[PDB]
């Protein structure tokens, strides 16, 4: 209806926003992920027998999918140390093959759907060691070192 | 000057995502009849306030042509139709020959029927004999004094469809789950296709109600705009048309008899609902429009067309000429018996270089239909007993061009209506699905305690 | 039957007591939460085809939302900072207008049932910002304090 | 088909290794234990009206079951402070009347089924307290003693 | 051996009669009665 501007901003409103801004609201997307129980009720908000109704599992389809893809997704944090925690820092320098651009220019400069679209093809390649040369092999060396 | 490339949670990111949406409609509990058409009772119900939230510059594409939705959105209609017919009577004990001639009046308007006819008890070897009133279509010759077949006895079964249930439509909103999120267009002047430059969040549709109309559509959205619409490529004709406007008027279908009907008990449990006799005049379907309204809502439909075939150039209209008995003319439903109206009046004006006066426009009405071009098991409607008389508010229709002629000269063309999901396109073209991608790794300079 | 006295506790063994007893039995709950698979087997303990049987699909119904009201649950901890960690201290202050009361005056005098009972109309509000103001702007901190 | 042989090494391919080895192949494993999604698709990679196909609902009966073990194990960690982290360190010491060998006797000597199979028995009794002498009673501590 | 374990000086409501699993132990009842009919033979050849 007529528009109210009461509430600042909500989820996906710093989508339009540089990433320096939208980095700080990363929780408003955080809480809207995974929560299907919150707008879905486990009883009802007699005539039938069963509710087999494809209203019920194409439902219910749905609501693990909302979770597995989160839950393989904080999975990926679980291997880069980063549980409960929903920025991360990072030990293996960035060689810059995968965007010659500054520090400045990307926060302040373009947004986060800005920034994927360019990497989207070097994507997969570094989460292959995000891990490996960062936690594979962080935790040997505790292991190794409070060894004594 | 060192470079970290540092995680994310929760970032605002998104993909085309193709996944498979939910209904959400505010419960009514509406003891009196029960079993509504496709909400039934399983749909969730929406919450108190649906939360819309303005997406700032963004700027996202949009293509209703390949949407998926809309096949989603019939996917289903198609279905629990299919599973509301099966719990209902099975009607092939009638499929029997069962003599008629006309029904009684001075000989003056395939009016309808009357038949005098065997069936079966609720005993088994007891028979009987009873009386109906069938309609042109329903039935066709044969052979004596005289008789006829049911038209369907030819190619298919049918379940006759609960009168406990109706086929009011009412507001469906669709809904994408965690994980996605639809998404709404917001400029008035948008047109088919095309990146929105106004864009707000929403998870949920707004309330589309599933009206079962061939060529027209109507009680839908309003845009706040002089009607402007899109197709998938005007250029060609094949591709359909798909008006709708920008102040409705009003349309009021009409037939006048107080049917009467007479449950009868076909066997254990089965009542077959046999039409009665009429009491009061004979009057056919109908539906009036004042052409007031109409030609000047066509007058703002008439120049905007202009914009894509020169500001200089022809245009055209009269009656569908092409297709089936269903789809020719006003396919819809009004309160349990659906019509079927040659749109003539309307169709009949030339518009170039830039008291009440109603239109009255015949329809016949069906009782068994093989509907959304599925041959099948078909679907006996029941009658309706007394009056009947439905408000409308036009709000859209869907055409065709013919093609093949001279650029430009006079080319012609004609409302088509060869697929319904058209009908989806009406009020499904704000809307979008999308993936959460939530998580993004970006450099920044930060990182902690090197352990060593 | 007769009862057998063995073991200590169990499971809500200490709802009727106070918040300081339970506080200490905090895992004779955390497994007996999300665990679907101790109790149900992913194959049994021939003549029928399917087991579309409604003992099927409303188990099945069962099993997910078991878990994502955790899942969501536990993703609320990951919002403030204590995913693997039962008890989370917390740093913005107590303005008391939720409850008047002391420190013994809860743990000792009620139990847990007998303190949501009464600031459960301020529980939605609280959960605003013991995030916001302890998390959404902690680490944007150590963002500033470890860009050196 | 013919082996190649570019990539080492893979999923399980040092169970047949000492348990050295495999301990620092820890996440070759962790990647494909929940990943549901990688390999079953939301929508597909028109005359059927609804997917209710014995395909449909038994795949989906085995997405949660991967996700509950995964997730009820994945709590076990959050039992004992392990969460994002694939190796855990631990206070409470080993009596060895569970294995009278050694240190070296087994990562270098033995593989991790070779160890599960001769313990196999003594397993539910440890993680009585893996948690209990290590994190129930590892943080009323920080409790009592962050109390100041 | 399904746990049992006493919850001592608890004291909690009881409304037998809104009471829900009820409604629920019977839907079940009427319900699977409803199927374990559907594969068995069907007596109308015999209103006769
Ligand atoms: C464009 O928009 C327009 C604007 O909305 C649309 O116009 C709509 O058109 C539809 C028809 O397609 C209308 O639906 C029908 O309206 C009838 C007229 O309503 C009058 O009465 C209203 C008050 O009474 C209604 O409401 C009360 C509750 O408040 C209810 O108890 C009562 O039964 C009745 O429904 C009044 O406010 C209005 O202003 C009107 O004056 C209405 O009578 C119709 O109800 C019928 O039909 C439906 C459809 O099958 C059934 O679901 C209903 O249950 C009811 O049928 C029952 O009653 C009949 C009465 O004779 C019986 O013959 C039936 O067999 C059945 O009775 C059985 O079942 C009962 C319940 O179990 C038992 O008690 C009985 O014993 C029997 O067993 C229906 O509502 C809309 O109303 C109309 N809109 C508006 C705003 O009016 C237009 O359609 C749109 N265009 C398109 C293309 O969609
Ligand atoms: C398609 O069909 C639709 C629907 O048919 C068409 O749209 C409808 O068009 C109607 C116009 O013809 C319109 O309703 C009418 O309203 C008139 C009032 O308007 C005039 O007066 C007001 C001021 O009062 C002006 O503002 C206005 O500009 C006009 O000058 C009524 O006069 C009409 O008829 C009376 O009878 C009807 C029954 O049909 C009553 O419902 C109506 O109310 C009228 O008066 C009686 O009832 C009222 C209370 O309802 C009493 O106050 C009054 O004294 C009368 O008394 C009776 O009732 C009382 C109890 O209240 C009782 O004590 C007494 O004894 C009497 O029994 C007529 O109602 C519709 O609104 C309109 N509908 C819609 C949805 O727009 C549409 O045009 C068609 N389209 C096409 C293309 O054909
Ligand atoms: C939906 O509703 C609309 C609204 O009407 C319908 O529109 C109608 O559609 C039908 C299609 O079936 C059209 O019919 C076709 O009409 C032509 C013209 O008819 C001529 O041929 C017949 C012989 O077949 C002549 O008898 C006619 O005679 C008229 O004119 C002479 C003088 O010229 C006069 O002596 C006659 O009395 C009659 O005139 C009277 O009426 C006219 C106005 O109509 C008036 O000017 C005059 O003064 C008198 O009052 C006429 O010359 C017809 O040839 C076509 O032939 C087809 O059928 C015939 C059999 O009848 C076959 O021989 C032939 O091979 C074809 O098969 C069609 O019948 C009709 O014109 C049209 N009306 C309008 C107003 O648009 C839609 O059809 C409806 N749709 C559905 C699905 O129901
Ligand atoms: C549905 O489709 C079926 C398919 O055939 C239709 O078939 C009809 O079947 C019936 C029974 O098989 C046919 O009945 C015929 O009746 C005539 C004359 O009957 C009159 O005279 C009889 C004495 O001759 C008398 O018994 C009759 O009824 C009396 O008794 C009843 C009570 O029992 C009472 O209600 C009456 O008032 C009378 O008191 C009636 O008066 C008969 O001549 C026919 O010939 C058969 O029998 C003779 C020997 O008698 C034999 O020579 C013939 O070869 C033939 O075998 C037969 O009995 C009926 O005629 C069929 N229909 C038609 C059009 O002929 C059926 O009608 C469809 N609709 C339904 C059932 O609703
Ligand atoms: C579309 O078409 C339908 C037809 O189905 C119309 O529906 C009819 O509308 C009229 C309104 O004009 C209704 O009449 C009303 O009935 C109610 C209730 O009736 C009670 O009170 C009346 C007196 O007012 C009384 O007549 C009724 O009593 C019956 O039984 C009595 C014996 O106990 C007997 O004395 C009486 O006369 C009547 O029976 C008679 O009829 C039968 C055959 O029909 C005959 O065998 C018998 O011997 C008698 O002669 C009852 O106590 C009243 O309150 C109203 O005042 C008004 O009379 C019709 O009932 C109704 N019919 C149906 C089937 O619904 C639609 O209105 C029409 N609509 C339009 C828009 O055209
Ligand atoms: C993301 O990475 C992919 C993969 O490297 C890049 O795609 C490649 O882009 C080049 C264009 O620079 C394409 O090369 C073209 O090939 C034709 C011959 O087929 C040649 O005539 C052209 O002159 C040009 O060289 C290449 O085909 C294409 N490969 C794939 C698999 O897509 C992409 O450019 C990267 N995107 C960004 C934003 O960095
Ligand atoms: C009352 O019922 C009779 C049927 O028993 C109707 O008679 C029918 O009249 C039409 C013409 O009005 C005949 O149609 C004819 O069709 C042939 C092609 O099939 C065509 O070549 C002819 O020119 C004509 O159009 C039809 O045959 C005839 N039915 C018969 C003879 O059985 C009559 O029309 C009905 N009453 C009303 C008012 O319609
Ligand atoms: C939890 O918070 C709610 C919301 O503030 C509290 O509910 C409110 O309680 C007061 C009683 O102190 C109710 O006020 C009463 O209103 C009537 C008029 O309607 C007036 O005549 C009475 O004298 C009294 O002032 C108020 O209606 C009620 N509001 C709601 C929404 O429930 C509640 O008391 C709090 N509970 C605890 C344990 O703190
Ligand atoms: C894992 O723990 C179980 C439980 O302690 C061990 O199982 C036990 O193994 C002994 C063999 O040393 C079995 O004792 C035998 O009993 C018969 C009489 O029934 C006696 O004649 C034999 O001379 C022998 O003493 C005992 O039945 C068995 N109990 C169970 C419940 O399995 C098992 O050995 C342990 N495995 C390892 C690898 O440590
Ligand atoms: C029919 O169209 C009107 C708008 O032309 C819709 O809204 C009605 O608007 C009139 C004034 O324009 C108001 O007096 C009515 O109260 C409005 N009705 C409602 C229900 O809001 C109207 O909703 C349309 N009818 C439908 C959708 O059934
Ligand atoms: C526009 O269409 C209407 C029909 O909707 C035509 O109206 C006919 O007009 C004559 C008067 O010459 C009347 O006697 C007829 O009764 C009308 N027919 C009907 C079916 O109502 C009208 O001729 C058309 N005009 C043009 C130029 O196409
Ligand atoms: C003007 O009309 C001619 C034919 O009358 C047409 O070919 C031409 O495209 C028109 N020009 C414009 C600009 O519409």
């Amino acid at each position: 209806a007529v528009g109210i501007g009461a509430v600042f901003l909500g989820f996906l409103g710093a989508a339009g926003s540089t990433m320096g801004a939208a980095s700080m609201t990363l929780t408003v997307q955080a809480r809207n992920l995974l929560s299907g129980i919150v707008q879905q009720q486990s009883n009802l908000l007699q005539q039938h027998l069963l509710k087999l109704t494809v209203w019920g599992i194409k439902q219910l389809q749905a609501r693990v999918l909302a979770v597995e893809r989160y839950l393989r997704d904080q999975q990926l944090l679980g291997i880069w140390g980063c549980s409960g925690k929903l920025i991360c820092c990072t030990n293996v320098p960035w060689n810059s093959s995968w965007s010659n651009r500054n520090l400045s220019e990307i926060w302040d400069n373009m947004t986060w759907l800005q920034w994927d679209k360019e990497i989207s093809n070097y994507t997969q390649i570094i989460y292959g060691l995000l891990e490996e040369s960062q936690n594979q092999q962080e935790k040997n060396e505790q292991d190794l070192l409070a060894l004594d | 000057e060192n470079l970290w490339v540092t995680v994310y949670y929760g970032v605002p990111v998104w993909k085309d995502a193709e996944t498979t949406l939910f209904c959400a409609s505010d419960a009514k509990a509406y003891e009196t009849e029960k079993h509504n058409v496709w909400a039934t009772h399983a749909c969730v119900p929406t919450d108190p306030n649906p939360q819309e939230i303005h997406l700032e510059n963004v700027t996202e594409e949009f293509n209703m042509w390949k949407n998926n939705m809309v096949e989603q959105m019939h996917t289903d209609i198609i279905s629990l139709w299919d599973q509301s017919l099966k719990p209902c009577v099975k009607l092939t004990p009638l499929c029997v020959t069962l003599q008629c001639t006309n029904v009684t009046n001075n000989i003056t308007d395939g009016e309808l029927k009357n038949c005098s006819f065997n069936m079966t008890t609720e005993l088994r070897d007891k028979k009987q004999k009873v009386y109906s009133l069938f309609y042109r279509l329903d039935v066709v010759q044969i052979n004596s004094n005289k008789e006829y077949r049911l038209i369907n006895c030819n190619t298919a079964a049918i379940t006759q469809a609960c009168p406990k249930v109706s086929f009011e439509p009412i507001p469906i909103h669709y809904c994408a789950p965690a994980g996605f999120a639809i998404l709404k267009c917001k400029d008035k002047k948008f047109n088919g296709t095309g990146p929105c430059p106004s864009v707000s969040t929403v998870q949920c549709t707004h309330g589309i109600k599933p009206v079962v109309s061939t060529q027209l559509l109507l009680n839908g959205s309003l845009a706040e705009e002089e009607v402007m619409i899109r197709s998938e490529n005007i250029a060609n004709n094949a591709k359909n048309i798909l008006v709708q406007f920008n102040t409705p008027v009003q349309i009021n279908c009409t037939r006048p008899n107080n049917n009467t009907r007479k449950s009868i008990r076909i066997g254990p449990g089965q009542a077959f609902y046999a039409t009665g006799d009429i009491i009061g005049d004979i009057r056919q379907a109908h539906c009036n429009v004042s052409k007031a309204t109409w030609n000047e809502t066509l007058g703002k439909v008439v120049k905007q067309l202009r914009k894509h075939f020169g500001n200089n150039t022809i245009i055209r209209f009269a009656n569908s000429a092409g297709g089936d008995l269903e789809v020719t003319t006003h396919s819809f439903n009004c309160g349990g018996e659906f019509f079927y109206c040659n749109t003539s009046g309307l169709f009949n004006s030339t518009w170039i270089s830039n008291s009440n006066d109603s239109i009255t426009l015949p329809c016949r009405i069906k009782q068994i239909i093989n509907m959304w071009q599925r041959i099948g098991q078909a679907m006996y409607a029941p009658p309706i007993q007394g009056v009947i008389r439905c408000v409308s508010n036009i709000t859209g229709l869907i055409l065709t061009r013919d093609g093949g002629s001279t650029n430009s000269a006079t080319e012609t063309f004609r409302p088509g209506g060869g697929d319904m999901r058209d009908n989806w396109r009406s009020e499904l073209y704000k809307y979008k699905v999308v993936k959460i991608e939530p998580l993004g790794v970006a450099p920044t300079r930060c990182k902690r305690r090197v352990v060593g």
